[PDB]
């Protein structure tokens, strides 16, 4: 019996002594202080922060529009900043988003840099200029079997600071929507029997975030215009839920509330003399419209432009009036389009097949120097593959091919 | 016409042919009989005449005196032991019971005490050749299987592995044990790493280690080193470890084993190890040709001499291995064979001139150390080589790091 | 219903030793005899399941400063009780296992699971996950032990199946199967077969 | 003096007689687009255009401001393009004598010119492409400088010309070019040579260094290793003696000097000798009636490092000062690998040939064997004189481990530096390609 | 969290764990001791030639047929003490309970010998039929322990059993082979001169000999160990005086 | 001095904790990619072992040994918990030093410092010390030697794996299987010291 009591007390005392030793050692070996996150910044711009955790958490708490996209996911790779003092050592998982030629300048990913000591931030090009707005729907008009355009109204007579081809972020709350709520005209709604989409519905129980490109151009003041695609279930297993915020945005109508934030973009056009070629398909017309309108009407320079478009059938093409007016007043621009599956009601007489083949066989095959042109591209996945392959087989280098995919 | 035949049958192995899956063997035969007839296509439009075929055939030819003397000595030792043990009708009944002996007698030889070198080498042949054939065929099966499945070109190097494995085993190895050993050595030690030029161990010694630790009763003791039925006699290293130089006696003939006998190879042991003179004659040619590393050989000798002399100096009154000099360490066991032919494998050695010295020194030191202070094993050449195979990369790493510091100092 | 999925996934899809490198020392050591391997598998299953259950049960109140101290306390207590029971009722196998009964505490599977799953999940799911990980560990251990015992002694669970020459039979046992180097080769070839039949586990070329 | 002890003087047959004679009349010249590292052309001419001498033909996209000019006056006749429309050569048909001219100075004014003026004149004349930068062997950016300009006044390549014979004719041009280089460099100019005398520049920062030994004792890489080790932050420029003569002529007369003196030699050349030619001349026209009958390979440059000149590439390279012709070795031997070769060359002593000292071989383009893995017999250490680990560096290149190759010393090398290692490889690897691949990655990633 | 709560949680967990751990470790001690003792009793019963299986039968037959005793090696006569619990393997390494052997005395390579050892008499009513002597010595890989059963004449061996060895299973592990252990029955430990005469003969014993037994085939560094074991333990430093006492009268 | 030299040599070579006792295999196999990373891990293991073994010796001799605390009372059943707690506390303090105010060498090591606690080598060394009944100096020496031997084995494996950059392992064996085979071959090589009794 005595052994039991002795074992109990010895167990307790040994464990307690070890725990006390650890706590006492902590009190000396951890700073337990307070540091200020320094910024390019003015002397009062710094952020007070007890050390510990990731760096981006303090910037987010301070309301700063720190760079982030695709809801994070640990794979967006847009969470990069430059640090001049205290950046520490690079975490190997950053190498997939930071090159060796860029890491040596002190560029770090905000997700990985832990706030363990004071550091100095050279935030790129005054990220503080980013804003967010509360906003009202001007219109939400369908244009194709799966495409709709959203028109947006900026408050207090303001206009979003942006350059052609940029995008803005959008967020949605916990919401429930059903396909019967949609207001698609019959001319476009007749083709939904492929999956009988009228059966479908979606719902989420917490807010989400995505981004969308802007179909207007800088001198289209006072409004932001977007082209939205109704995300439908994939055909192999079409029983899965539809696009959570695609459905939510699809259901809005004129006069409804909306919010926008994070004007961004890396798709800006290069300032050269050389020719420009715009190629896209489906929902990708918005950046192309932005670029073409901006160059023709704002920059006004006499360059050479060309726009090529691919689609399923003739009932999928729009903005014909806008492009034709631009062409009628500017000979520097011309527009061409092709159909993969021209339907009986289309009465199609133009080029057929996929737009990359049409482009190569009709224009680039005879081009004097195809490597001298700039190629901007945004479209379906197999456009995304084939156009790049065909251009690269002509000797066009990467620095002349600019691609803006829909977030993989 | 062989030349026209080889080039008029090729369509059966070309893509879509009746034998498209045997192109590896077809090309092996074709490029064995004739040269590829290819030309340079990018740069260095002229090439050296050396190639792996010559590199391997030279090494294969280098061990021919060792092979022939081992055959002769195995036959002679077996005959002497048989005549020592048996006589008359008992000897006749023994001969009629073993196919080695009665085949030797049928082919014209004699098993009597007055047998000549012809009968002695014939009796040694009837032991050596089956082992070599089994090893070659079984190992080549795995080589061809891997190279065909992975669609590589069947290459040389097993040509040397098979013979070296066949020369370092007792004359009485069971053929199934030989097959298992060669299977282990070829597959586990070499082929899983990618084949020739891409392993880090010695394929020949890897199989011998497998036999050594899996079936120790057939590759050790008194009963395996002389191919005589019912004969049990110790060998030189064991006899020294028992009773010094006064214990070196040949029981079969009652004579003393002298240094000259050990040097020539008039002693029992593995088939090809015994003749230090023949091994030196063979190794001189491939060291002169630039195929073997005199740095490695010199390092091995330096380590052996240093450690043996240190043991002689400090001395011991119970362990008789403490008084064996360097010139006795040289001629006994498989030291000469390992040093000349198995410590110089280019793929398993250090890739740096400075690292080769340390690699050889480590091999020699470990061999002498195992021999003297390890009571379980009377010899440690293969264990020493396998141990140094693990640390050759560290020597390379140290040399490279010194070179890199020198480079950063802007003097390299 | 994820019960069966959780119990069975560690066997092949997420094996403790053959995908994660966790639980290797005991696999090398105790797999020369099927009885020792089986008892070790049962002990690891028991300890992992109960430690997961309790650690998950107290996950909300565990102080962050000394979480490893309390987790080791739980696991060491369980292992001490297991050792007492083994020495009381399975003295022979206990004398054979020797230091490796105590080393269940440092068996990386128990703490890997206690940190990765028990701290983030409910008690019953943690218990089921411990059972599944123990099952995968036992799969590997028994597969190795079969070959090692059979080819090194002609026995299974101590039952003679290959008569030995020393006993008057025909089989000569392989001495290397009784030494540690054999376990490495056996595990390597088993991993090779598993990744041949499950190609998604193949590691990307560097 | 620096004495190279490890190397190999290849004893190939047909060595030239060091006497200069007039060559065959040349009617076509060309600029080869694939011999400029990292160049991406921007064509300024199209087929049918008429060009003056030193008129621009194309510019480099990746090296802004660098101009490649015509070596002769004539008419563009072809613009050859290969796979992925990669430029192969721009062929000009000689006609007329019109040219673009520049400023000219006195001989004693060159040492005190302005660096920017020198660079402007060189770039405009298109002679700026004579320079190359170690690391990466590229044309220097027009806005950059270097503290070490290496002049190569020696040539140890097999069958190569003797630089002294050529230089003795152009002493004033050579000295003027040396003065211009001294003005152009921030640090020093290194004149690498053999033990014999050459015309001397009087400038205090022009130095003569004497190198001795077998090949590669005459490579700019070896000279840089032994006088100014190069790294990412220490780049050096490399130019040869004939280009220095061209620079001197340019700054003395205001005209682009496009003459050459190349060595036409080889086992199949009837009368090996030095011949006067023009930059980028047509090798097919140069070697007309100079060769024995049969199938032969014409090489622009050395047999160690040169370009097979067939088809659109059948023109003299920009950095090549010799033409090598040798037979095509497509014969099959019965047990040829096992013969006691008296007529077989090797760095190893496995053949009877090494016993016949002074023997000369009629080498062909045979690959003596098939491709194999690398068994380190130790041949590379016999031919690499630099302070490197040849076996480990070559294995890094084969495995494609560029990060460790840089540490082991890849940045100091060029394709021509590994030619001997490719030569003596029993596995028949080709290391220039691997080195270029790794250098491409190192450059691209920054 | 507060240090107060941290210490409270740790203390409570320590109490809860320690209660059950100590209770389990203290409740099973007697059964663990029983298992440990029965393992030894089974081996002694086996070497004595008494069949038994099961804990009940083993612990009954050992009590009714065996009688442990303590022996002083220096004088070869019985000593008082609790023989059934004496731990010779521990008393041998303790400084005050053993001696340090000298190089010429330590033929068996054990380096220490306890002052008093344990022997097990085999009984038949109150008549002694055998005495079992635990001996040991160094082999090639390990220290080998054995029981040797000697009759009451002090010269004749009734059986041998090696109950703890670590030699190679196929070469040196043959000390546990029943066919080899069966050769010891009837052999004489001493010659006419009453001197040690056990001989492990290489190559096999001449059949009919009263002293020689076959050596282990292919294993001489272990046969040497057995020979040294018996040479030491039949000498003045071992059971020599005790066996002379048994021969001239005792038991 | 000679006795301690023999003990150190035995611990380093004749009883190599990694290639003779086969403990620590999880980290030994996982972290053998790079020579310098393996070197840092080995030095950390050396420090942990050389500080843990003597403290456990002191605690065992003063408290846990039978009759040490009170005659007739043995607390030998607390050995496992005591050893594990001491090791965990020491490793936690050492990590608090490393990833913090003294030397930011933590980084590169990363997630393996927490895993050093469940490294079977340290626990096995403590258990072997308890079994062998060493003195305090003998403890210190044995811990240092065991750590040095484990570091040597890991560094050699890292060097071999670096050499294997040229290899052509089949896709199924690429990764864990080839490493297991290599470790088996290394153990086969290390079997040369089996018969030595130092
Ligand atoms: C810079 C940028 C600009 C963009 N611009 C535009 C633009 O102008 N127009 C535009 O329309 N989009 C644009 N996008 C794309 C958009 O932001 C989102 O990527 C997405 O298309 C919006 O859909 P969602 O978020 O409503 O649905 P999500 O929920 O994001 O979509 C989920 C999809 O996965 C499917 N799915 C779910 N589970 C399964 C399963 N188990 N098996 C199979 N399928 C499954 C769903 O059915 C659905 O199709 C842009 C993206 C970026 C990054
Ligand atoms: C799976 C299909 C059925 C199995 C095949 C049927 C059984 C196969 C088995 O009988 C062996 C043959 C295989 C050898 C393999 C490899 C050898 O290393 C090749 C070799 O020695 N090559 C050469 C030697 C020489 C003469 C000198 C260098 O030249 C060479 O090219
Ligand atoms: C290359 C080679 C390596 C050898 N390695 C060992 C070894 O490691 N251990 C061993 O016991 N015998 C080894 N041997 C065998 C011995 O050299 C010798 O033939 C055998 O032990 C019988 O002779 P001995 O007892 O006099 O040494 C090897 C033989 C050769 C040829
Ligand atoms: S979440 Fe965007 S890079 Fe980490
Ligand atoms: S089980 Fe992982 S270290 Fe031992
Ligand atoms: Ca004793």
């Amino acid at each position: 019996m005595s052994t039991i009591i002795f074992g109990v007390v010895m167990f307790t005392l040994i464990i307690l002594a070890l725990v006390l030793v650890i706590l006492f050692a902590k009190s000396k070996l951890v700073p337990t202080g307070d540091i200020t996150i320094s910024i390019n910044g003015d002397p009062e711009k710094a952020i007070v922060t007890q050390p510990g955790g990731k760096l981006l958490t303090a910037l987010a708490g301070a309301g700063v529009f720190v760079s982030s996209a695709c809801g994070g996911g640990g794979s967006c790779g847009q969470c990069r900043v430059k640090i001049k003092s205290g950046g520490g050592d690079i975490l190997p998982t950053e190498l997939d988003h930071i090159s060796k030629g860029e890491a040596r300048e002190g560029e770090r990913l905000a997700c990985q840099v832990a706030v363990k000591a004071d550091m100095d931030l050279e935030l790129p090009e005054e990220i503080f200029g980013v804003k967010k707005w509360e906003c009202t729907v001007i219109s939400n008009d369908n244009k194709a079997t799966f495409i709709k355009e959203l028109k947006l109204a900026i408050p207090d007579g303001e206009s979003v600071p942006f350059r052609a081809g940029g995008y803005i972020q959008i967020e949605a709350p916990a919401h429930h929507v059903k396909y019967a709520d949609f207001d698609v005209p019959e001319k476009y709604r007749g083709d939904w029997d492929k999956f009988n989409l009228f059966r479908y519905e979606s719902k989420v129980d917490e807010p989400i975030i995505r981004a969308y490109s802007m179909a207007n151009y800088p001198e289209e003041f006072g409004i932001i215009m977007l082209n939205v695609r109704i995300a439908t279930p994939p055909p192999n297993n079409p029983n899965v839920p539809p696009g959570q915020m695609s459905s939510y945005i699809w259901s809005l109508k004129a006069g409804d509330k909306c919010t926008i934030s994070g004007p961004f973009g890396e798709f800006f056009a290069k300032d050269t003399d050389a020719e420009m070629v715009f190629i896209g398909g489906g929902a990708g017309m918005a950046p192309m419209r932005s670029h073409i309108f901006d160059q023709l009407k704002r920059l006004k320079s006499k360059r050479k432009m060309s726009y090529w478009y691919g689609a399923r059938s003739k009932r999928e093409m729009f903005y014909v009036e806008d492009f034709d007016g631009l062409a009628a007043e500017n000979d520097n621009f011309v527009w061409h389009c092709a159909l993969s599956d021209p339907q009986p009601e289309d009465n199609w007489t133009g080029y057929t097949g996929f737009i990359h083949n049409v482009l190569y066989e009709n224009y680039l095959k005879d081009h004097e120097a195809p490597e001298d042109c700039e190629y901007y591209m945004c479209g379906p996945p197999m456009m995304n593959a084939a156009v790049i392959n065909m251009l690269k087989n002509l000797g066009v280098e990467e620095e002349n091919i600019l691609l803006d995919d829909f977030g993989g | 016409g062989l030349k026209k035949f080889l080039e008029d049958i090729e369509h059966h192995f070309e893509p879509g042919g009746k034998h498209e899956k045997w192109f590896a063997l077809y090309e092996a035969a074709a490029t064995l009989f004739y040269t590829p007839g290819l030309v340079t296509k990018r740069s260095s439009h002229v090439r050296d005449s050396v190639d792996l075929k010559r590199i391997m055939i030279m090494v294969w030819l280098a061990v021919f005196p060792a092979m022939f003397w081992g055959m002769y000595n195995a036959g002679g030792q077996a005959i002497a032991a048989l005549n020592h043990l048996y006589s008359g009708d008992q000897l006749a009944a023994i001969v009629a019971g073993n196919w080695h002996y009665w085949l030797t007698e049928m082919l014209g030889g004699t098993m009597s005490s007055d047998a000549g070198w012809g009968s002695k080498m014939l009796l040694g042949a009837t032991y050596f050749l089956p082992i070599y054939a089994t090893v070659f065929i079984v190992g080549g099966f795995w080589e061809v299987l891997f190279c065909m499945v992975r669609k590589h070109e069947v290459n040389e190097g097993f040509f040397v592995t098979s013979i070296l494995f066949a020369l370092i085993v007792p004359p009485t190895l069971p053929l199934w044990q030989a097959a298992l050993g060669i299977t282990f050595g070829v597959v586990v030690a070499k082929e899983v790493f990618g084949g020739t030029g891409r392993n880090f161990l010695n394929p020949a010694l890897a199989g011998r280690a497998f036999l050594f630790f899996a079936y120790p009763a057939q590759i050790s003791g008194d009963l395996v080193w002389t191919a005589a039925d019912g004969y049990s006699g110790a060998t030189a290293l064991s006899q020294w470890a028992q009773g010094g130089a006064g214990a070196l006696i040949n029981n079969a003939t009652g004579q003393t084993i002298t240094w000259m006998d050990a040097f020539i190879g008039n002693i029992p042991g593995s088939i090809g190890e015994v003749s230090t003179l023949a091994l030196m004659i063979g190794a001189a040619f491939i060291v002169y040709m630039g195929i073997a590393s005199w740095r490695i050989i010199g390092g091995v000798m330096i380590g052996m001499i240093l450690l043996s002399t240190l043991f002689n100096v400090i001395g011991s009154d119970t362990n008789a291995m403490f008084n064996m000099p360097w010139h006795w360490h040289l001629v006994l066991g498989g030291f000469a064979f390992g040093m000349f032919f198995m410590a110089t494998d280019p793929v398993s050695a250090s890739f740096t001139n400075s690292g080769k010295w340390a690699y050889g020194i480590l091999i020699g030191v470990m061999c002498v150390l195992i021999r003297v202070v390890n009571p379980a094993y009377p010899e440690g050449m293969m264990l020493a080589i396998l141990f140094a195979n693990l640390f050759a990369p560290l020597f390379d790493h140290v040399v490279v790091e010194r070179n890199i510091k020198r480079r950063l100092a802007r003097y390299g | 219903k994820e019960l069966k999925k959780s119990v069975l996934a560690p066997v092949l899809d997420n094996n403790p030793i053959a995908l994660q490198v966790l639980g290797v020392c005991s696999a090398l050591a105790v797999t020369t005899k099927l009885e020792t391997a089986f008892v070790m598998t049962l002990a690891v299953m028991f300890v992992t399941a109960l430690s997961n259950f309790f650690v998950s049960l107290i996950r909300n109140h565990i102080p962050n400063s000394v979480r490893i101290i309390v987790q080791m306390a739980i696991i060491a207590s369980l292992v001490i009780v297991v050792d007492q029971i083994l020495k009381a009722y399975l003295y022979d196998i206990s004398k054979q296992l020797s230091v490796f009964v105590g080393l269940i505490i440092t068996n990386c599977i128990v703490m890997g699971r206690a940190e990765a799953f028990a701290m983030k999940s409910e008690p019953i799911p943690s218990f089921i996950d411990g059972i599944g990980n123990g099952l995968g560990y036992g799969f590997v251990l028994m597969t190795v032990g079969f070959f090692r015992e059979l080819l090194g002694s002609g026995k299974l669970f101590g039952l003679e199946v290959l008569p030995l020459i020393s006993n008057g039979g025909w089989y000569q046992p392989n001495g290397l199967m009784l030494l540690a180097p054999s376990a490495f080769f056996l595990i390597g070839f088993m991993i090779w077969a598993i990744r041949t039949f499950k190609p998604e586990q193949v590691e990307a070329k560097e | 003096m620096i004495t190279i002890k490890k190397g190999l003087d290849l004893p190939i047959a047909g060595t030239p007689s060091q006497v200069i004679s007039d060559g065959k009349a040349i009617k076509k010249v060309a600029l080869l687009g694939e011999e400029y590292v990292g160049m991406r052309p921007t064509m300024h001419v199209r087929v049918g255009d008429e060009v003056k001498k030193a008129q621009i033909l194309f510019e480099d996209k990746k090296n802004p401001g660098v101009k490649f000019t015509s070596p002769v006056s004539g008419k563009v006749v072809e613009i050859n393009r290969g796979a992925k429309r990669v430029l192969q050569s721009v062929v000009i048909e000689v006609a007329g004598d019109d040219q673009v001219t520049f400023d000219k100075f006195e001989a004693n004014q060159l040492a005190s010119l302005n660096r920017d003026a020198i660079k402007t004149q060189l770039v405009e004349s298109g002679l700026w492409t004579a320079f190359r930068t170690r690391p990466f062997s590229k044309v220097p950016a027009i806005d950059s400088t270097s503290e070490a300009i290496f002049v190569t006044a020696m040539d140890t390549n097999p069958l190569a010309a003797e630089p002294t014979v050529v230089i003795n004719e152009q002493s004033e041009a050579f000295v003027a070019g040396l003065d211009v280089l001294s003005a152009l460099t921030t640090g020093k100019v290194y004149v690498c040579k053999k033990g014999t005398s050459l015309p001397r520049s009087q400038q205090p920062n022009v130095e003569e260094h004497v190198f001795d030994g077998p090949h590669p004792a005459g490579l700019a890489g070896t000279h840089m290793h032994f006088l100014y080790p190069v790294s990412a932050d220490h780049v050096a420029w490399s130019i040869n003696y004939q280009d220095v003569i061209a620079v001197g002529q340019l700054f003395l007369t205001g005209e682009l000097y496009t003459q050459r003196v190349v060595s036409l030699a080889g086992p199949v050349v009837n009368k090996p000798r030095l011949v006067r030619t023009v930059m980028g001349a047509s090798l097919e026209q140069l070697v007309d009636s100079e060769i024995m009958p049969g199938e032969v390979r014409i090489i622009s440059g050395s047999v160690l490092s040169g370009t097979k000149a067939t088809g659109p590439h059948a023109y003299l390279g920009r950095y090549h000062l010799q033409v090598s012709v040798l037979r095509e070795g497509r014969d099959k031997e019965l047990f040829g690998w096992a013969m006691p070769g008296k007529n077989k060359f090797s760095v190893t002593r496995s053949f009877l040939g090494h016993l016949f000292k002074g023997q000369v071989y009629n080498m062909t383009t045979t690959t003596n064997g098939s491709d194999r893995s690398m068994v380190p017999i130790g041949n590379y250490e016999k031919v690499m004189p630099l302070d490197m680990e040849p076996t480990l560096l070559l294995r890094d290149l084969c495995a494609g481990d560029s990060d460790s190759a840089v540490r082991l010393g890849a940045l100091e090398l060029d394709e021509e530096d590994l030619a001997l290692c490719t030569f003596v490889c029993p596995g028949k690897y080709e290391y220039g390609q691997l080195l270029r691949e790794c250098l491409d990655k190192i450059e691209k990633e920054g | 969290d507060s240090i107060k709560k941290t210490l409270f949680v740790v203390i409570a967990l320590s109490l809860v764990c320690s209660i059950i751990v100590s209770a389990a470790a203290v409740g099973l001690r007697d059964k663990q001791k029983e298992n440990a003792a029965l393992d030894k009793q089974s081996k002694i019963l086996q070497v004595a030639g008494i069949e038994a299986k099961g804990s009940k039968q083993i612990v009954e037959l050992f009590n009714k047929s065996i009688e442990p005793r303590l022996v002083d090696f220096n004088t070869g006569d019985f000593v008082e003490g609790d023989a059934a619990n004496y731990d010779q393997r521990k008393a041998a390494k303790e400084a005050s309970e053993s001696i340090k052997l000298t190089a010429e005395q330590d033929k068996a390579k054990i380096q220490r010998r306890a002052n008093v050892g344990v022997v097990y008499l085999v009984k038949d009513g109150d008549k002694t039929s055998k005495v079992i002597l635990p001996v040991h010595g160094n082999g090639l890989w390990s220290m080998m322990y054995a029981f040797v059963a000697v009759e009451t004449d002090g010269n004749t061996v009734s059986g041998l059993t090696y109950y703890e060895q670590g030699e190679t299973p196929g070469l040196g592990g043959e000390v546990e082979n029943p066919a080899w252990r069966a050769q010891w029955v009837g052999k004489k430990l001493f010659d006419e001169n009453h001197k040690p005469a056990i001989k492990i003969v290489k190559g096999g014993a001449p059949q009919g000999s009263e002293h020689g037994v076959d050596g282990l085939s292919g294993a001489t560094l272990t046969s040497n160990g057995v020979q040294n074991t018996f040479d030491f333990w039949l000498g003045d430093m071992g059971f020599g005086p005790f066996l002379t006492k048994v021969r001239d009268g005792g038991l | 001095m000679e006795h301690y030299i023999s003990l150190l040599v035995k611990s380093i070579f004749i009883e190599n904790m990694a290639l003779s006792f086969f403990l620590g295999m999880c980290t030994f196999l996982a972290v053998s990619k790079k020579v310098k990373t393996s070197f840092g891990l080995g030095i950390a293991v050396i420090v942990v072992l050389t500080i843990s073994v003597p403290v456990n010796n002191l605690v065992y001799n003063l408290v846990l040994k039978p009759d040490a605390l009170v005659e007739g009372v043995d607390l030998s059943f607390l050995n496992f918990i005591t050893f594990i707690g001491v090791i965990a506390a020491l490793v936690q303090i050492l990590e608090m030093i490393l990833d913090r105010f003294f030397p930011p060498l933590y980084n590169a090591l990363g997630i393996f410092l927490p895993l050093i606690t469940v490294n079977c080598a340290i626990f096995g060394g403590v258990s072997f010390m308890v079994q062998r009944d060493y003195s305090f100096a003998e403890s210190v020496v044995y811990g240092f030697g065991s750590g040095v031997g484990w570091m040597l084995a890991i560094v050699a494996l890292a060097g071999i794996r670096e050499k294997m950059k040229y290899s052509d392992v089949p896709p199924g064996l690429r990764g864990l299987g080839i490493t297991f085979i290599t470790a088996g071959l290394m153990a086969l090589g290390f079997m040369s010291f089996s018969g030595v009794q130092l």
